């Protein structure tokens, strides 16, 4: 495909060639209609710097870089990629996971002192909260939260889960802000500001912690070191820093998308209406009418010394879509004399 | 072929 | 030869 | 989670309820299940029978597994299997010889003789029935002094 | 295992205590360790240490 | 539920209804958990048929397995289309709430039996 | 294999050279997909800067190094080795186990004046802690903890791997922060500062010490005397003093895997419901469906003394596994009869 | 063979 | 010759 | 023969 | 290839 990378130079025309390869690739795939999850598997294979890559049970099969330059100061690559766009695998069949955007913090306020950047952290969440909305493939976003989510308190995570309608809740800390200079005698000084990351994705349904991540980058800060600096502003975050954080949100989507994508999605039982049951995904999430679900009965405990813990019981309960809105669903269930059986909370999955 | 290169909205800036 | 992303689980 | 008929320390109970030179009677109420019935008897040799008697009779011939199981309150310690018995349809279960006697010395070792068989009654399932060793050992030595004064003849 | 502590402390009472427990449940049940506190074996749930000790505290 | 004395293991379970069977039906006999017992799966226990103007019976080890899923604090419920209900399908269910002292007295009562009738 | 090593003189150009070497050998039997448990053992065979290296019964034969660079003041080594996987090993079918680093302390405050670096042991366990996390082979990682471990207190040990779902605890005292100077009349002066460390690893079972090792190095200090350097930063960690610490991470993994990796994995029960139990291991630490396991009582007591001792009492209770849930496992008691005996807190190993 | 340079997440820094 | 890892021990 | 001469743990320093 | 308006949805 014809596609373009763009990418500034921090420190090593190496990265900012990688970073720009990257680019063009996430590019080519979101036009082939491939999947993103699988981007995040092959960056690692293309540390190299070499012209022609080779790579095996990947919908990328030989990569050719064709122009490399250098204009305005950030390299450009142009490349030319063959992507074959699988009809099938273990994500395409699935509905669409709702995600809550926890609070995101910063652990020490004195890094954030230059530029007195305090709301980096909630202006980055909600940066998160539309990139996994408007560029994820198996996720929606229902908002974000104010609240911690922490590993210790299984019993919050899925009240405020339940309250919320999300699967899963991911919530990270910021953990440097700090910078450094780097001084010249023929031009100014450069200041070098650091962004470090620890993102952590819990499950909803029972306040376990299903993912765990952690991101460092760096970027030139090119405000002066005495100026205010908006995070909520295009200022920011057109800068080479606010380019930076953007590239990192969409790391963690694409992180996201290759861990939790193939989970098979467990839609819950929100009301029981007799033989007729409410499902909380519905037109926006991928339901369509006909489809076959197979119920299981939900019961997660907590252990004697507080841990979480999961315990499915198997039904013989099928059901149907019936009625289908954009938010919520109908479902017939199928064995009427086992309809009593059924209550709120249960677990469901798309026969296939 | 030749992809596009169409811009979309922005996610914060 | 790339790793693969995780396959379909349930639970 | 299936059934099992113990009593709880707070239910276990054991009586003599004959006391004579020509018979000798121990007693255990398993609750919501039945009784567990020693009897010797005056004779010349060595005689012990071992009687579950059900409540509800036996629906049919089944495999019964005889275990020393440990008592809840005995961490870290395994169960001894003791032997494999034959309950019979519409009679009480019969244990019998060194079988009987090695009943009460597991119990005598605060461990609990468990039996258990798929119940006729219970959509055959399998069901555990023990018996309780709690406030068993006063009456053991009731029932010992009863046996020591059975009249050596039939 | 539970331990209990005497409010007037004696090596006879400790030893009584112990023989009450063990003529309940069985032999080598309870321990005394001093003139104040006696170790009895408990179930590892919760729930059934609860119960066990229900009754072995109501002994006499 | 009635036993008899007798030689044989007898236990009659009767379904009488105020109404009566409008029209010999196929039941269902499930082994319903109660609300207060979530992640707990249904059994299928068995397929009746309801006659006529009849009561419902059921025995053999039926009526035993009924007694026995009562026991273990389920409700065992007949489903079946209603002929008074306009052919729609009812269900009745047997609670297991104060089931355990009375279970214990028929428990009791069929040890007290003749053996012979 | 075709490797690079990187590292930095400090003293001896030796040290650098073995150093580079180590870090070549590491990343070639990461890459071959070898143990590297074994590489623990091979360093001491490694101290002659002989150009060729021969051994036996290990996965790798013979070390030819053909490239030797000092580019830009640090030691580049390039070298070329045969690197045989073996598919057996008393490493390979034993499930994760999952660790909980400690707290790490300073002994001596005074020491860490220089720079005012007093949360380096935190900011080090972390370092720790992720390093087992992502970098193990045979370790899980459930987190860090503010508490002290100690070998005086096996109860309070055995609480805490109890509440944090640990099967290892590990904490270690930092006893060197000290600084000498050498002074040059050419240059400016030079600044070696010294990290010692010993680490110590309790069994949470039984509270037993299992792992006892002490770790020192030395690197420059490339910071002012009166600058003040913060040990969350990418300054602290990407100077000379950072590249030693984060080497001696890695050793400490490296011996943890040489030590306790072949240690036979031992999950515990969690909840018994009715002929059914549950496994404190699921998916993500190696538990497959159909996998038979065998059951062990467990008795451990403190004996008249109040040291910690250990007693299992073998069982005729086999298990099989039913259902896998991502962090726990449902097993199905083989002996239906014998169900009533397992009680919570009893282990179990994988049969072979 | 020919062992790959890839890097990946940092541990701290 | 190497020193070999520690073997496969139970408790 | 011919001794090694590896280096072991430090014991103080 | 432009995509399409979303189509007639009930509800």
């Amino acid at each position: 495909y014809e596609v373009t990378g763009v990418a500034t130079i921090v420190s090593s025309e190496e990265t900012a060639r990688l970073h720009a390869l990257e680019d063009a690739l996430f590019k080519a795939v979101n036009f082939s209609g491939a999947d993103i999850g699988s981007i995040s598997n092959l960056m690692p294979l293309l540390e190299e710097s070499r012209n022609e890559y080779q790579f095996t049970n990947h919908e990328v099969r030989y990569i050719l870089v064709e122009s490399e330059r250098k204009r305005r100061g950030k390299v450009e690559v142009k490349i030319r990629v063959d992507i074959y766009p699988s009809a099938t695998g273990c994500h395409t069949d699935q509905y669409k996971k709702t995600i809550l955007v926890g609070n995101i913090e910063v652990a020490s306020p004195q890094q954030a002192v230059m530029g007195q950047i305090y709301q980096v952290g909630d202006d980055f969440s909600r940066v998160v909260n539309r990139q996994l909305d408007q560029t994820s493939r198996s996720f929606v976003s229902v908002g974000t939260t104010d609240y911690s989510i922490s590993s210790n308190y299984p019993a919050r995570t899925q009240m405020i889960a339940q309250d919320n309608g999300a699967q899963y809740i991911i919530g990270g800390v910021i953990t440097d802000l700090t910078a450094t200079v780097e001084s010249q005698l023929l031009q100014d000084d450069i200041i070098n500001r650091q962004f470090a990351l620890e993102m952590k994705v819990f499950d909803g349904k029972t306040g376990h912690e299903v993912f765990n991540k952690a991101y460092r980058e760096v970027a030139r800060w090119p405000f002066a070191k005495t100026s205010q600096v908006d995070t909520r502003s295009a200022r920011f975050w057109a800068s080479t820093y606010g380019e930076m954080m953007l590239r990192v949100s969409r790391n963690i989507m694409l992180d996201l998308e290759s861990e939790l994508s193939c989970k098979i999605t467990l839609p819950e039982v929100v009301a029981v209406f007799g033989n007729t049951v409410t499902m909380d995904l519905g037109r926006m999430h991928g339901v369509k009418e006909g489809d076959k679900l197979q119920l299981w009965h939900t019961a997660s405990f907590i252990d004697q010394n507080g841990l979480p813990r999961n315990k499915v019981s198997q039904s013989e309960i099928t059901l149907t879509v019936s009625r289908i809105y954009e938010h919520e669903a109908e479902l017939t269930i199928d064995q009427p004399n086992l309809a009593s059986s059924v209550q709120i909370g249960d677990v469901m999955n798309k026969i296939l | 072929c030749a992809m596009l290169e169409p811009i979309e909205t922005d996610e914060v800036t | 030869q790339v790793p693969e992303k995780r396959q379909q689980t349930l639970f | 989670m299936g059934k099992r008929y113990v009593a709880t320390p707070q239910q276990s109970q054991w009586e003599m309820v004959v006391n004579t030179p020509l018979e000798c009677q121990l007693v255990h109420p398993i609750p919501s299940f039945g009784d567990a019935v020693f009897s010797s008897r005056a004779n010349k040799k060595i005689n012990l029978d071992f009687e579950l008697k059900m409540r509800r009779p036996m629906g049919e011939t089944r495999n019964v597994s005889l275990i020393s199981m440990p008592p809840p309150w005995r961490p870290g310690e395994h169960a001894d299997r003791i032997t494999n018995l034959k309950f019979f349809k519409q009679f009480d279960g019969y244990v019998g010889g060194q079988t009987a006697w090695g009943i009460l010395s597991e119990l005598e070792k605060g461990r609990y003789p468990t039996f258990s068989y798929q119940d006729w009654q219970s959509r055959d399932q399998r069901i555990e029935v023990a018996l309780s060793s709690v406030l068993f050992q006063n009456k053991y030595n009731a029932f010992s002094d009863c046996i020591s004064n059975l009249l050596k003849y039939s | 295992y539970i331990t209990f502590n005497l409010l007037e402390s004696d090596f006879t009472t400790a030893q009584r205590m112990a023989d009450a427990v063990n003529n309940f449940l069985g032999p080598q049940m309870a321990s005394a360790v001093d003139a104040t506190s006696v170790r009895v074996r408990a179930p590892r749930d919760v729930s059934q240490r609860v119960a066990f000790l229900s009754a072995i505290e109501n002994l006499e």
